[PDB]
RNA sequence: CUACCACAUCCAAGGAAGGGCAGGCUUACCCAAUCCUAAUUCAGGGAGGUAGUGACAAUAAAUAACGAUACAGGGCCCAUUCGGGUCUUGUAAUUGGAAUGAGUACAAUGUAAAUACCUUAACGAGGAACAAUUGGAGGGCAAGUCUGGUGCCAG
């Protein structure tokens, strides 16, 4: 299949590893936190065959610093953390942290994490040109600037909505 | 300077599909050169378009992350051939060498 | 597998005991005996939750799975390994929850 | 079908009601912190115990 | 309206373009050149790395290398090639080829005046007020508010609150310019500096235009600014 | 309202064609509407109203931008048979 | 095409005739693109495209957010149990302004015709609306029924 399960899918960690995710970041169910773990499985076990070489080793130098340099470009790692275990150190938790519709919350804008989910899905918020309409989209170090509503929309600079316009015209009708 | 696009106008469904690969670059201006020098479009045949969109699609869902490839680590196509000390006709005599640092 | 190489029975059923059994959805009113098509021997089956021992009459063709129980229940008769999954071609629970019929 | 609720019919709404039933219950086993003071108040509100003694024993 | 282009990270401080369907903006706080083509949405970063550890190093192995936190004012010499104004004096003029400036130049307009010993002081004694001071810690450079070139020339002109505009000549080469003087017939925060070129082919006499102003474009942020007459700073320079 | 900007413009005088890419920017509006940019490019251009024909029409996602491509010759007489059959019938 | 040898079909019974595939244990729209071809910018070609027939398996969203009042005083955790902890929680309480698409449904692109098709328009959310489920556990209720009992109990 796509995503891969733990071999084991109840314990009594991991019944509180969807509560505690899914309650405070806003996921819909154990679907995209394990398919991000599945990435970061992959990008985990990247990491190793790296290490277990040497420096000055063809391998390690060449794609070990492409690993640091893709990473800072998505802005899971820091800029200074240009270190090749400390891709072994970041979680889950900090995918979660880029998602978009955690970001459209903590810059701001949203005032709640459900609330971001609406926007998000509403087609309201844009991302530099172009309105996206997906919660979980990977938003980059250099893009996550311009993230503002979008030009057509009602919280942007457009109209107003179809019921607030309704409800001038109701009450345009009792006057 | 390496022409880097724009913020927004990289995305392909707004969803989906990924944010941008340079695999996907390079055969798109490739492709839109030939769109703009030999003046003719190109259609979605299905015979082509079950592989040269679909397993494209699936990679792009899982290879590349964020605008950025991650599934090139996993794979396993060894990188020695085409290095080795940098390039080939390296080493018979004691000469090859002398005149290269010289 | 219980008799053969498979995990289900056809059988052909034969009669109904425990329908004189006084008290309502007891474990000697809810078995039923039923003849495997392959063997012709008879074996006795479980049916679940009396209105289901309703539905079952006679020649059904019904389909038969292992009982599985975790334990011995308050009046339960041992030795009973088989419950009516299906009957008529159409899944037993699926009757209890009337979504489909039993065709004739 | 028995009846059931709105809640079940979406995992969003009812991992967010299940996320703050089990804050409150977060709340209830342990003491956490909650802000500080942008007010005025000093002290607590919910009585101090005399032998209570709410510290891990530094067992040899 | 016609197209929108996307991507810095502060304020774009700056425009400038030419007759070519390209133009480079430049982001003060994310010390961003970025390079556009507008028709085809495409962007070229250029970033900096005045290291200041190794470029005192520079020095002392043959001078407060105040470290940049802003580019300001942008211009294009030609098509190869542009210049940049930071806010700590650094003149950088940019290859296209080459990430990296191919020419730095360091504090144009000097260091700003030292703080009063009295009106820092808080106290009464002397020695303390300058000890108060601090010495070179405290001293800060004039930054480039304003940077113009002439297109298709040698010699663009900068300008700072100093109530100088020097004027810089590059060479044939393209990478390397020299300070050709002062022209200090007005002082005060200059703003826009603008240029106009009359005549035959050779004999070409030449008006520049400059905006005094009392304080910054883009806020007051003004102290001790000596003569700031408002106007317009008229230069006439011949042949 | 729209502009529309003429790029790698190329005359070609054997088959008397002129061809180019155009790059039409649209504000809001819903489309290119392509009756109104060949009445563009005829008081922009030298057109001869009928001696156009625009096809390749790309709209790139998101809009308010698409990539079209047009075609015109002159002399509108011999043009209507030096056209294919798929397009006379615009 | 001719006799020869088999095998069918048609009759007024005198002769004219005659040459298995798909299926199990679909043979429709279409000469634009591309090449070949009658003569062949004119046309032709089972050369090529789209439709049902096909989930032999997988996939991304939505299926409500956001408040304002009034009401009450208990809710929750641990442990066999006496008990021990801990804190603004619970409203089948009213109520408000949002925002949106599921869909309806002009016209404009698209592509040869089309198809999908990007889209526009005008609407379209107050809850029995645009009303999704599946599985598991625990109960309670009758002047109700049955069985065993050492009243009034046990099942």
């Amino acid at each position: 299949k796509t995503y891969s399960t733990p071999k084991r899918p109840y314990e009594s960690s991991r019944l509180d590893a969807e509560l505690k995710l899914a309650g405070e970041f806003g996921l819909k169910n154990k679907k995209e936190i394990y398919r991000i773990s599945f990435q970061l499985s992959k990008i985990r076990r990247a990491a190793r065959d790296l290490l277990t070489r040497d420096e000055k080793d063809p391998k390690r130098l060449f794609e070990g610093n492409a690993l640091i340099r893709r990473l800072v470009r998505v802005g899971v790692l820091s800029e200074d953390k240009k270190k090749l275990d400390y891709v072994l150190a970041l979680k889950v938790e900090d995918f979660l942290e880029r998602r978009l519709q955690t970001q459209v919350y903590k810059l701001g804008l949203a005032k709640s994490v459900h609330h971001a989910r609406v926007l998000i899905t509403q087609r309201h918020i844009a991302v530099g040109k172009q309105i996206v309409n997906i919660p979980s989209f990977m938003v980059r170090l250099d893009s996550e600037k311009h993230i503002d509503f979008a030009p057509t929309s009602p919280f942007g600079g457009a109209r107003p909505g179809r019921v607030a316009r309704r409800n001038a015209a109701r009450k345009a009708e009792a006057s | 300077p390496d022409w880097s696009a724009s913020i927004g106008a990289d995305i392909v469904n707004h969803g989906r599909g990924g944010i941008k690969s340079l695999r996907d670059t390079e055969k798109e201006r490739r492709v839109t050169s030939f769109e703009e020098d030999n003046f003719t479009r190109l259609n979605i045949t299905n015979k082509a378009e079950k592989r040269k969109q679909k397993q494209r699609e699936r990679n792009a869902r899982m290879n590349v992350i964020g605008g950025e490839d991650f599934g090139i680590f996993s794979s396993k196509r060894k990188l020695e051939d085409s290095t080795s000390r940098r390039g080939a006709k390296k080493t018979r005599s004691a000469w090859d060498r002398a005149q290269r640092r010289l | 597998s219980p008799f053969g190489g498979s995990s289900h029975a056809k059988g052909i059923v034969l009669e109904k005991l425990g329908i004189e059994s006084k008290q309502p959805n007891s474990a000697i009113r809810k078995c039923v005996r039923v003849q495997l098509i392959k063997n012709g021997k008879k074996v006795t089956a479980f049916v679940p939750n009396d209105g289901c021992l309703n539905f079952v009459d006679e020649n059904d063709e019904v389909l038969l799975a292992g009982f599985g129980r975790k334990g011995k229940a308050k009046g339960d008769i041992p030795g009973v390994r088989f419950k009516v999954v299906k009957v008529s071609g159409v899944s037993l629970l699926a009757l209890w929850k009337e979504k489909k019929e039993k065709p004739r | 079908t028995p009846k059931r609720n709105k809640d079940n019919r979406n995992s969003r709404v009812k991992k967010r009601k299940k996320y703050q039933k089990a804050q409150k219950k977060l709340k209830s086993v342990r003491a956490v912190y909650s802000g500080g003071q942008s007010g005025v108040y000093e002290g607590e509100k919910t009585g101090i115990k005399k032998g209570l003694t709410r510290s891990v024993k530094f067992k040899n | 309206q016609l197209e929108i282009l996307y991507g810095h990270h502060d304020i774009v401080e700056d425009i400038s373009a030419l007759a070519m369907e390209r133009c480079v903006t430049v982001g003060a706080r994310d010390r961003t050149a970025m390079l556009w083509k507008i028709p085809d949405e495409t962007r070229l970063t250029f970033r900096g790395g005045d290291e200041p550890q190794k470029l005192l190093r520079r020095w002392m192995k043959e001078p407060l290398f105040f470290c940049e936190g802003s580019i300001d004012v942008v211009s294009m010499v030609d098509d190869f090639h542009f210049i940049t104004g930071s806010d700590n004096g650094n003149i950088c003029l940019w290859s296209l080829a080459k990430k990296k400036p191919i020419f730095t130049e360091r504090i144009a307009h000097g260091i700003l005046p030292e703080p009063s010993f009295n009106d820092i002081s808080g106290e009464t004694d002397e020695e303390l007020r300058k000890r108060q001071l601090q010495g070179k810690k405290l001293l800060q450079p004039f930054w480039i508010t304003s940077l113009y070139a002439i297109p298709y020339s040698n010699v663009f002109i900068s300008g700072s609150w100093s109530g100088s505009l020097k004027v810089w000549k590059i060479s044939d080469n393209l990478r390397s310019f020299e300070l050709l003087g002062e022209l200090s017939g007005a002082k005060g925060v200059v703003t826009k500096i603008q240029v106009v070129e009359s005549g035959k082919h050779g004999k070409e006499k030449f008006r520049i235009l400059a905006s005094i102003a009392k304080e910054h474009r883009l806020g007051r942020w003004i102290a001790n600014v000596s003569g700031a007459r408002n106007g317009i700073y008229s230069a006439v320079i011949d042949q | 309202a729209v502009t529309i900007r003429t790029r790698k413009v190329i005359s070609n005088p054997l088959l008397a064609r002129k061809q180019f890419v155009v790059d039409v920017l649209h504000p809001n509006r819903a489309n290119v509407s392509k009756d109104e940019l060949r009445e563009k490019l005829a008081e922009v251009y030298k057109a001869e109203k009928d001696a156009v024909s625009v096809f390749g029409f790309r709209t790139q996602f998101g809009g308010g931008k698409s990539v079209g491509f047009g075609l015109v010759y002159n002399s509108v007489a011999e043009a209507k048979k030096f056209e294919p059959t798929y397009r006379l019938v615009r």
